[PDB]
């Protein structure tokens, strides 16, 4: 080796794919961090996400989402906040008193959806007559003196006929199996966007050519210090408040002929709704203890008889008949068959959201009610029901009560996506068709947001051949 | 294998060139490896020990420079010859068309030995400094 | 459609000689082997083409490239004998009978 | 603008004196920086912050001077003329009259100009030296 | 006092021989300092705790080697004489009796003087060569 | 030990009322008694008539 | 709590060669436990078992 | 230990001192509750079994 040295070289641009923690960067700025929490104010960091994207001249990299660990690091960040948080706030323990019950009365209210009266809860059925007025013996501040308060409960928060089936008797549905919490006032936050921005020494590269199908090449690859705005929203059967695609509608699944494993269909255009619950409801405050105060339902004043979310006919309507027609490009030479939702539990058999603090659920068998890569050949008006005790996510231990908000609410959002499962065993001739909305972990929400970047480790030390001898002499060497 | 560098392309941003071409942004990577980026809660222990992974990243390398007497450099020529066992790289690519991400590849499996020849020549021209200077 | 298929159906065959099975997949996706043990659960024995399942002896092999799996079982013991199903993310084969003579 | 230096004051008892003077304490500045100080309760937390500054701060300005070609000494003399948009600065109040202190505020609004230059010519002597040391 | 060093013994396997026979460790000492090992609980303070101790060490002691114009180098010759209070110890065993484990001990009491001086020979020598370099 | 040092011709600007050190000094005397007083006991039961 | 000896419903005994008769002479495990029955709240509050 | 039995204490005649002996050979010890007991399950509170 007479023409030939190593050379040891820093800074050199190489990166391999590592797995590390992301710094959570807020919207700049929306935050309290100790008077009020918006999403994350004692916890995420209010600096600057400016993504200052670059582009590289000519990487070619491999991309996966469902591999994608940061969803699982969205879900741990997302567990460990709202735990954390909810931890000091009010536990719900005093107030499993046995409680009697009875139907509701309405003092002359008037209806929306007919020109006359109320008259009656059964026939002016909604809100009223699937509420039911609750009293019951609470222990007041000094221990020793009890008092009738009354609060009103919705028919889900409520157990009856484990208390017999004669005894107009009723509990609280967790003191089955657990104890809840009262969301604080103070800390009620709402889907503020993150970016995530990675730690010294890693980068986060990002694809452009949108129209990958999620997995293998990509050849637009980009550089971010910051992702964008993610929200942390949480819906099932249906994305809102997403993005969108740039070209037409966007199908993912890892296999599409493996029909246990969900298609996640990405819009290009948004479709409206708007959801509502008139009625201006009266928040009833009663004490418990020496220092804790409970909040509830009383009278509902104004008119009653509606719970509704409202969807434009021929948008929707046109953006299931694209939907159908991409879906008919990858399953050639037969029709598509939407179908109502196939069943299981109430969070996942009904569309879920949360508006103001209100946990909404929507049946959804007026919407998926189709036939040949569309509709059969004006607004759709989708009657729903509304939960105080919730689960936190799907079927995890930790439980909740939702304060109720006063007055009249009223929520706009955007339709960007939607979850679908495929029907199973085959009679092939007659099943390929059919396609139903199906429920959904946080993680397909999210991945449909970060399919786009992966995480990256620099190395930033190399060796090469050079024409250097150290302090001695040259070299001889090739070219092109 | 070398260039004449430059600080404005911010991060990464080459990548994808030859290393020839490459190796022009070294400053910007040396630079962006340990800057930035910046009611009881536990996240402290997560910035904590990220920030504490990046400086013991930087610190180890620092030191592997160190021991090969390059420390204070970034290009650094070197005396250990190319050993009698590869005699057989491909040069021609090496110079124009080879990456260094396409590079890095064609070096694993090896890189193991480079280090270890690097002190041994460094503390061998150490001691040969001594013996040197012990004389006048 | 039909997406799985299995000959020979019957087969006759005596202790300490080589068995073989034949299933055709029509579409791309996994395949799998099963013994359904006579008058018992049938259990796993080979799955994503020639991998064998746990506790499983070397006897059980197979392979393919596309359609074609071949299945063959070396020195089929007595105990070994039953009904062998093919299949595919949910379809079942027809089922192939082996018999001890 | 320049002294012989010392270590005996302790910490930063000079200040004041014209920079001809103050530059000499070099030594003590440099020690103290990083040297020092050193039932569930959270304030271990502050102490790891406020020593994990301490040291990245620490590790970004010899950074700084390792790209210069100034790491390992405290005076560093380089190359980098002055530059051509200043021509102008007060020399005779440099060497005896101002202080660091005021000095200080008179270089800013262009140290950023200053820290682009001396990397730049680093860089350029750098690969100067390496072509120097192939051409053999 | 000297001698060819080495690095396949892992760790501090000598130790016990002279320091002729024990100054050659060097790098694999350097390399053991700092390398290595790496529902709510606490021990993540104590392991950061850990991690920042050594970091803080490793860096005290670079700095000091800095100072004295050593950092670069394992060994490093320096100019500063043999004190005048000494002139007296018994190098016959310095060089191939005494393991540097006895060595250190016969050191202390006189060692804080050692750093001072090489302070001082350090700036003296920086500012003569900058005047060296400022004569033309 | 404070070791305090005088300099010779320093001259610095001083404002007592925006020192943020009584700040940090609200800050820790706060936390130090809610972190204190914490485990200790509650007066709850007490609350009989 | 209110607690009373305990009751065998006619075990064996390994150290003897006969069934189990009376507590204090089969005399390890019973005989050494106590039985004890005790009102405890329900998980409404106001119903005890 | 590899050398048979080992007895150690700061001071053996400073009698308060505790003495531990270590031994060479391991002597096999089999404890046993026979009888099976049956876990009973009460409720308390809300979620507390
Ligand atoms: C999807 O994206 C849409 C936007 O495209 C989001 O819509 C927002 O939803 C939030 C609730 O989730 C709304 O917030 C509430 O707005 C009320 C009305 O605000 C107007 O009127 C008040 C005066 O009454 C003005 O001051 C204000 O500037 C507006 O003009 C507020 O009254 C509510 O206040 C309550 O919450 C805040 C914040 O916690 C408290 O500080 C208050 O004290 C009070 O308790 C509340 O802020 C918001 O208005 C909606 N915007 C639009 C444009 O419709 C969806 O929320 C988002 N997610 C989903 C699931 O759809
Ligand atoms: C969602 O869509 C539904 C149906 O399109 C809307 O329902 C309409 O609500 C209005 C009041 O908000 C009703 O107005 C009343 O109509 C009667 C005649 O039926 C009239 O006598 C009253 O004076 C009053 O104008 C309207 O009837 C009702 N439409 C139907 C078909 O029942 C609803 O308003 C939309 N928005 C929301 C937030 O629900
Ligand atoms: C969403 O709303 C629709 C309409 O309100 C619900 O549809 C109704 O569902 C019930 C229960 O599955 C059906 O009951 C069945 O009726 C038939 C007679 O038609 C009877 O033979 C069965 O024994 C059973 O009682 C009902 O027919 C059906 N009606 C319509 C118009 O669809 C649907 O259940 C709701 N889904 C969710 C998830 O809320
Ligand atoms: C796939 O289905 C679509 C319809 O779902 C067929 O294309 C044509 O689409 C337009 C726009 O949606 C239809 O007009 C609209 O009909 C709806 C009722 O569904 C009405 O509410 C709107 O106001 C508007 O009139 C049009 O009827 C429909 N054409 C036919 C023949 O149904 C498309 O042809 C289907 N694909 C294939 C391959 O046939
Ligand atoms: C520990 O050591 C004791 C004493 O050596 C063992 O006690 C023995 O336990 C067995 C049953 O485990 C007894 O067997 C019975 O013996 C009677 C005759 O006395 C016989 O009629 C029964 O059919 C049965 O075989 C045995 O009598 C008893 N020995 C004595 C002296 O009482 C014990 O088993 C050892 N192990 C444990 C875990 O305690
Ligand atoms: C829910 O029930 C409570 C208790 O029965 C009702 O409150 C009482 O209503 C009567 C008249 O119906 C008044 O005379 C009382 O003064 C009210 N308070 C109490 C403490 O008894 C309440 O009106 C009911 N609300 C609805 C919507 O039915
Ligand atoms: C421990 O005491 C309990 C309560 O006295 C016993 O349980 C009852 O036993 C009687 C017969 O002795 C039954 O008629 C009851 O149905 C049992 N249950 C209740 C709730 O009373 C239990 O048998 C005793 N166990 C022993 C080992 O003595
Ligand atoms: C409502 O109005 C009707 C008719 O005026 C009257 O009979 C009734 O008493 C009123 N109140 C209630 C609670 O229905
Ligand atoms: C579902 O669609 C069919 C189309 O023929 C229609 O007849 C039926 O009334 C629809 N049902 C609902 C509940 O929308
Ligand atoms: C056990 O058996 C004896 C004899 O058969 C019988 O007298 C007795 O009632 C039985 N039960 C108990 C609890 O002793």
């Amino acid at each position: 080796a007479e023409n030939l040295w190593v050379t040891v070289y820093y800074g050199v641009p190489v990166w391999k794919e590592a797995k590390t923690t992301l710094f959570c960067a807020s919207d700049a700025r929306a935050y309290e961090k100790e008077v009020h929490n918006v999403w994350a104010t004692h916890a995420c960091v209010p600096t600057d996400p400016s993504p200052q994207e670059l582009f590289l001249e000519n990487v070619t990299e491999n991309f996966n989402m469902w591999k994608n660990d940061m969803v699982d690091q969205m879900h741990e960040d997302i567990i460990s906040l709202w735990d954390q948080s909810l931890k000091p706030c009010v536990k719900l323990t005093p107030l499993c008193v046995t409680l009697i019950c009875s139907n509701a009365t309405v003092n002359n209210r008037t209806a929306y959806d007919t020109r006359s009266n109320v008259n009656v809860t059964s026939i002016n059925n909604t809100i009223m007559g699937e509420m039911k007025n609750c009293s019951f013996n609470t222990t007041t501040e000094i221990r020793d003196k009890e008092k009738k308060e009354y609060a009103l409960f919705y028919k889900p928060d409520i157990v009856p006929l484990n208390e017999t089936s004669n005894t107009s008797e009723y509990r609280l549905i967790n003191c089955n199996t657990s104890a809840c919490t009262q969301a604080c006032p103070k800390v009620t936050f709402e889907p503020i966007p993150i970016h995530y921005c990675a730690p010294a020494g890693y980068a986060i590269l990002k694809c452009n050519n949108e129209t990958f199908n999620g997995t293998g090449p990509c050849s637009n690859v980009s550089t971010v210090q910051c992702t964008h705005g993610i929200r942390p929203v949480v819906s099932t059967q249906l994305l809102l408040n997403g993005s969108l695609a740039e070209k037409e509608i966007v199908i993912r699944s890892e296999n599409l002929t493996n029909n246990a494993k969900i298609i996640i269909v990405h819009l290009n255009t948004s479709v409206e709704i708007v959801c509502t619950r008139p009625g201006n409801n009266t928040r009833k405050s009663v004490r418990i203890g020496p220092g804790q105060t409970f909040y509830a339902t009383g009278d509902i004043i104004g008119d009653i008889r509606q719970a509704h979310c409202n969807i434009s006919e021929k948008q929707w309507n046109e953006t299931l008949q694209k939907v159908g027609k991409e879906l008919q490009k990858h399953f050639p030479n037969k029709t598509i068959k939407y179908e109502r939702s196939a069943g299981g539990d109430m969070e996942i058999a009904t569309h879920s959201f949360n508006c103001g603090g209100e946990f909404f659920y929507c049946n959804t068998s007026k919407l998926f009610n189709g036939t040949y890569n569309g509709t059969d050949i004006s607004t759709i008006t989708l009657q729903c029901r509304i939960k105080q005790i919730i689960n936190m996510w799907q079927g995890v231990g930790r439980c909740m009560y939702a304060p109720p908000i006063a007055g009249n609410i009223t929520c706009k959002s955007n339709i960007t996506g939607l979850l679908l499962t495929r029907d199973g065993g085959t009679n092939s001739n007659k099943t390929e068709e059919t396609f139903r909305p199906a429920g959904g972990d946080m993680r397909d929400n999210w991945r449909s947001e970060l399919y786009k970047y992966k995480v990256v480790k620099i190395e930033p030390l190399g060796v090469a051949p050079t024409r250097c001898k150290r302090r001695v002499v040259g070299r001889r060497r090739r070219r092109r | 294998a070398v260039g004449i560098g430059a600080v404005f392309l911010g991060f990464l941003g080459a990548a994808g060139s030859t290393m020839g071409a490459a190796s022009m942004t070294l400053t910007v990577q040396a630079r962006n490896l340990l800057s930035g980026i910046v009611k009881l809660t536990v996240w402290g222990i997560k910035q904590l020990q990220a920030r504490v992974l990046a400086v013991e990243r930087y610190l180890r390398d620092q030191q592997l420079l160190g021991i090969w007497g390059c420390s204070g450099k970034l290009i650094c020529c070197t005396n250990v010859p190319w050993n009698s066992s590869w005699s057989n790289r491909n040069l021609s690519e090496i110079w124009d068309n080879m990456t260094w991400l396409q590079w890095d590849k064609e070096i694993s499996n090896y890189t193991q030995i480079i280090y270890g020849l690097l002190e041994e020549s460094q503390n061998q021209q150490e001691k040969n400094e001594q013996d040197l200077l012990a004389l006048d | 459609e039909i997406v799985l298929t299995q000959s020979p159906g019957t087969l006759s065959l005596s202790p300490g000689e080589t068995a073989i099975i034949s299933c055709r997949t029509s579409q791309y996706g996994s395949l799998a082997w099963y013994q359904q043990r006579p008058g018992q659960a049938p259990r796993l024995v080979i799955y994503s083409g020639s991998t064998r399942a746990a506790g499983i002896p070397d006897r059980f092999s197979g392979s393919r490239w596309g359609p074609d799996y071949n299945l063959t079982i070396s020195n089929l013991e007595s105990g070994d004998f039953g009904v062998y199903y093919c299949q595919q993310y949910e379809f079942f084969g027809q089922g192939t009978k082996v018999q001890v003579d």
